[PDB]
């Protein structure tokens, strides 16, 4: 199923919205895995909150510049602090002459002027803000409460890592850019786009993840002194140009508001925002990210610090393997 | 303390 790791979109009835777990289980019975990113729309009347007519005094404490280095499609990014600003304050820069989405045709032209450009107008990005912009009264999808197996490491661990197990707000404008790489532990991840402009995504299949990382250690020298993992570093930026040059499959699409973009554990990705938006994304797990839990990359130079100890998953989740798996351990 | 981050600083 899925033999070509196509990214397939879903569209659940409101009865199919009920499960999180469920939904997500059919969706990988019918491949969707395999591409390492899926897109879901929701029903029709679902909706994540009534009004979003109050958002604009949330208060961004730390805006990042994103300046990026580089040429010819391979960048390095690093971010920069800026002074707080409200979420008003920041549509307003993002929509200003310096920042907004230059005029363009369609796609194809506006995706061209991304990577052409990238190092001009460094974009600033209103990024990894704990908080969640879904209603209580919202119980199918609602990424604050999604009741997957990650619960076990609050639960039973008592471990909260910001933006795994909590959820992240993301305001954007034109060029603000996420790095290529796979979550933390590689888990899955959901990203709910809230309102405003679309974002962009690109991502390689988990079968596939190897040759990316094989490419990241030519293109960006030094990449691996000191490190093992260097895209978890989420410094790099390789064009669609650069990746199809080099062999590297690859799919990209374009999530709308009221979208849901689901990664898949391994599944590198990458993107921007086209211009003034609001996202809200989480980690999740399931059953069978245990296995990948267990072989998940980690950095080893304190770049890249999220990690936790599959202990409890294999011991509750897979007791029959749990002490093969202690086996292994030592 | 560790938390997921969009990227690098400095
Ligand atoms: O929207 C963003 O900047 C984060 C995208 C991402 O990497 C994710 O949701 O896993
Ligand atoms: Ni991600
Ligand atoms: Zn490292």
């Amino acid at each position: 199923q899925n033999p070509n790791c196509n990214i397939m979109i879903f569209h659940p009835t409101k009865e199919e919205f009920n499960d999180f777990d469920k939904y997500i289980a059919y969706m990988e019975s019918q491949g969707a895995h395999r591409a390492g990113l899926a897109k879901i729309i929701p029903p029709k009347e679902w909706k994540a909150r009534e009004t979003y007519d109050n958002i604009s005094e949330i208060l961004i404490a730390t805006p990042l510049q994103q300046v990026a280095s580089g040429r010819a499609g391979v960048f390095t990014q690093y971010h920069k602090k800026k002074k707080a600003m409200t979420v008003g304050e920041y549509r307003h820069l993002a929509n200003s002459k310096k920042y907004q989405t230059p005029p363009h045709q369609n796609f194809e032209d506006l995706e061209r002027k991304y990577w052409k450009n990238r190092i001009y107008n460094s974009p600033i990005y209103g990024a990894d803000i704990s908080g969640s912009l879904f209603d209580e009264n919202t119980k199918q999808w609602n990424l604050g409460h999604l009741g997957t197996i990650q619960d076990l490491l609050e639960k039973e661990c008592g471990v909260v890592i910001e933006g795994v197990n909590t959820p992240y707000l993301y305001f954007g404008m034109w060029k603000t850019t996420f790095a290529w790489h796979t979550e933390d532990m590689d888990l899955y991840s959901i990203n709910y786009l809230h309102l405003g402009e679309p974002k962009t995504w690109y991502v390689v299949p988990p079968e596939h993840g190897q040759r990316l990382e094989r490419l990241a250690r030519e293109l960006f020298p030094g990449s691996s002194r000191g490190c093992g993992a260097f895209l978890r570093h989420k410094v790099a930026l390789i064009s669609p140009t650069v990746l199809k040059e080099n062999g590297i499959p690859f799919n990209r699409i374009t999530q709308e508001a009221g979208e849901f973009m689901v990664t898949f554990p391994y599944g590198y990705h990458a993107g921007f925002n086209h211009g003034f938006n609001c996202a809200e994304a989480i980690n999740f797990a399931t059953p069978r990210w245990i296995d990948y839990g267990k072989m998940a990359s980690q950095c080893s130079c304190g770049e890249a610090r999220v990690t936790f100890s599959m202990d409890a998953f294999v011991r509750i989740l897979q007791p029959e393997r749990y002490d093969l798996w202690k086996r292994g351990q030592d | 303390t560790a938390r997921k981050s969009t990227g690098g600083k400095a």
